[PDB]
This record gives structure tokens, C-alpha cells and sequence, in this order.
């Protein structure tokens, strides 16, 4: 995808983790209160798959929007998932 | 400023 | 989804199981002969994912309709699958 | 698709019609109470598109299942649509 | 869909219009700077289709996110489209 | 999309045309025998939609691959369609 | 699917393998330089899932086309993936 | 036995 | 009345 | 406060 | 070398 | 003629 494009990924966890760290939420000072990928963990699921990178925004998880989510809410939504997770993203700028 | 592992 | 809505799930097995029990089939007395989720197993795949609940109807598996399926046929179709399974469902009423 | 396969079509109306006639419903004697394509109208939308044929079953319209629908209910659901309609079908046997 | 759910619509224009009015943008005082459906126009495309309602949020158009869009930017993106338009939405609360 | 990415478009015809000209086929000297967009017609459907450009490759039409198609076969497949057409493409390089 | 139809599969690896062997590429003498499934490995992921068979063509992996790929390029693309992989295929003839 | 146009 | 594990 | 037709 | 309108 | 495992 190019920056701004929507894309989706079915991501299988490794070690019960998606392999990303996230930042943001309506209660933070991060751009728009959005949920962004802050880092991709070495050897983790996101890295191995290769579609998600730092700066990508997470819009939804398993069909439910992360809009209006606090940081804690979004993190819980991301964690309260099974072994494979459907994620909807906006491509960031590298 | 909050960063969390998922 | 609200009751009656179509939805789809890519579900990864746990312990080689989807984590649901199913009831129904053209040969049973269950509503319409349809295939329904009777229960969601604790700690299983469906529960952890959180999208499938008791009362949801399974319409298809890996692109093949369960219409006209006997109970035994539908169960075989659900079992004769890989580690991740595409399911097409109708949301039930809670 | 082969018989039994799920498929979907975004169909644009012609003359404000999908170009099919449908039979069935939970109140009829048609197979399973399902909603089936009885005919494809010459020069109509379905014919021109070429994916829907007599014997195909309609499972959903614009994301809403036709399960349990009476004949009249399903017909209303099919008519109460815009110029382009999302249909979910099961391929029939020719 | 229930409130908060993601959904998508392929919408055909009527009279070269989607049949909605939109409010919001990063430069306005509307919730989060998001793009929302303010009204659904009588006899228009959105109304006839029946899936989009007042309060729904538009997340993307033809695969491109409306995130960060000013009001004017989002409106241009919505207008600079063909006769059928792919829209990605979050269901609002009625 | 960036070059090489798969994307899909539901395209409504204008004047009973998709608004593109195509080149290629297994019988021609065009790259790989593939089906490519040679031009996008002013005021036509593809132009107005804005997702398809010169150099994009058409992989499938209404769910059927154009692989192995002669020029004449692919052209017939593209023409033998309804008012809205599902196209599967690979993004070209501008 | 019937021969020539496009289909897609989210395939979970077993033993870190998709369970197929592939042949072809722009540098080989295989049909069109395409990437084909040469065999499905016993007890492997593809076999267990049941949708991919010998003779199917792989068109894309995780949203990226395999068009123009050498054998080595396509193989690297298929290997440089996570635990679950999105594959886009054309159904072959049995 | 009911057939309807849509 | 038939319930099965999958 | 801006509302636009599309 | 063949170009066609669709 | 090249066959590879994936």
C-alpha cells in the first residue's frame, strides 16, 4: 500500500503476542488520538508477516472500530483476541 | 506518551 | 453485528478444535435444519476470539455452504479443516 | 463456482430490477424454505452480468440474512434496495 | 451492524450524488475531527440502499483513508469519485 | 496501492463502457502475454473513479481469471459483463 | 471453485511450512512463466485445509503479485511470510 | 409455488 | 437433539 | 459546523 | 500491438 | 523444471 491506503491483515500470534507496541488514544497527545504502531518486535508475528510497520494506524480489530478508544481501551481490545486476529490499518509514511 | 505491548 | 447480520471469522484452532459445539442439520428437529452454535467451550478458540456465540448459525466453511447438510455431514465438514478455518455465520439473538 | 460454493455479486439494476424471479420461503414447499432463483430475465441485470443462474440460492442481501424469511419478507428485502445490490449466494446445480 | 462495528457499502449514485450530507474534519469542532453522516437525503442513493444512517462515520473512500482530512479535503475525496463508490464506515448510535 | 500490489474495483459503466482500452494477451508481444490498461478514456468510468491507470494489469473479471487469454478472449470477457463490473488488478509503475 | 476461478485462502503453516511445492517463474519452461502448485505435502497445511491442489496457480501472496517473478523470487516471497499467509489463486484443472 | 419479480 | 464437538 | 452535500 | 476498447 | 518447498 502507499501512505493513506487502507489495508487489512489476518495476523497469527507468536508467543501469544501480535509483535507490536502501540501508542495513542483519545486521552494522549499522539496525532488525532489515533492508535499507532510504535514498534515492530524482532522475530514477532508482525515482523515475520511483513505488512505492518512503525507508523501504521490501527483502525479496527476483529470488526470493531478503535475510534474514541482511550489507550487502555484499545490495548484491551487488541489483547482480548484469539490466536489469529483481523486488523484493519491505514498505511503510515516511512 | 503511553506505549503498550500487544 | 446485530441479529440477522452476516459475518465472517478466520478462526485458529486450539488443541486442534474450534472450541464450539454444534447442533442441527436437515435430519434434526432444530430450527430450519440449520447448523447452530450450541455452546462455546471455555478457553477455546471461539471464546478467545469473542465473535461467535451460542445461537449463531454457521452458513459455510472454507467457501462451501452447509445448506442441506445432515448433522453428520456438517460436523465432518467442520472437522475436515486445517489449523485456521474461514467461517461464514448469521448472528443469532442473545 | 461449483455447486455448493458460496459466491457474492454486486449487481446494478436495470429498469429498477435485478432481473431475476425468486421462489421459496419458510412458508412454501420449495426446498428447505430457501430463496432460489427461479428464472433469469432476458436482457436484465443478472443475465448481463452472467454470474447468477436459475437454481442459485440467495442467502443474504446487503449483509442481512434471508434465513427464516417468508416469501413476502424475502421479496420485500430484495426490492427495498438501491441501484446496486450486494447479494450472497450458493451456487446451484445446472 | 451494531454501534462501533465496521461495515462497507458499494453505493451507486443517483442524480450524480451519494445522497448524504457530511460534517466534520480535523479543522472543525465535530467529534474527533471525524467525517460523519449529518443527514440522509430523501429518495437519494444512501436512503434507498438503507445501510447508511445519520451518525455513521466515514473512514475511507475507494480504499483511501479520510484520516487527517480537513472538511474540504474529505468533501473533495467524496465528490471525486465515479458512479459507484466503495465506502468504509463505522456504525453510529441511533 | 504501490506497484505490484493487488487491488480490486467495482466499476460502473458509463455509456455502456468501462472507459479503458486494453492491450496484450497470450498471442501478442506485450509483457508476459498479460492484459494491460493501455489508456484511460476522458470522462469515462475508470477515469472518474480514479483507481485504474495506464499500465495496470487486469488479472480477473467477475471472479474469472484472464490468465491464458488471447487478446480476443480477454476483450470478450471484459465486454460480456453487466453495468457494474468486479475487476482484480495489479498496480503498474507510473 | 471451477477451473479458471479466482479464490483466496488464509493458510496457517504447519512445521513452519505451507505444505506445498511450487514450480514455475518467468525464467522456466512452465506454462506462461506462472507459479503453480506442483504437489501438496501429506499431513501439511494445504492438504489439511483442502482448498489448494496440484495445478492451482498462485497469483499473489499477502497482497503482492507474483507476476514477473523468477522462480527464486516467488519462492522467497512465499517463504518470507508469517505463520498465517494470505494466498490468491486461480483454480487449475484436475 | 410463489414466484416473484425482483 | 444431536450436539457435536468441532 | 460545516455541512456539505456529496 | 492490439488495443481494444472495453 | 525447478520445484521448491514452501
Amino acid at each position: 500500500p502507499k501512505p493513506g491506503d487502507i489495508f487489512e491483515v489476518e495476523l497469527a500470534k507468536n508467543d501469544n503476542s501480535l509483535g507490536i507496541s502501540v501508542t495513542g488514544g483519545v486521552n494522549t497527545s499522539v496525532r488525532h488520538g489515533g492508535i499507532y504502531v510504535k514498534a515492530v518486535i524482532p522475530q514477532g508475528a508482525a515482523e515475520s508477516d511483513g505488512r505492518i510497520h512503525k507508523g501504521d494506524r490501527v483502525l479496527a480489530v476483529n470488526g470493531v472500530s478503535l475510534e474514541g478508544a482511550t489507550h487502555k481501551q484499545a490495548v484491551e481490545t487488541l489483547r482480548n483476541t484469539g490466536q489469529v486476529v483481523h486488523l484493519l490499518l491505514e498505511k503510515g509514511q516511512s | 506518551e503511553q506505549v503498550s505491548a500487544v
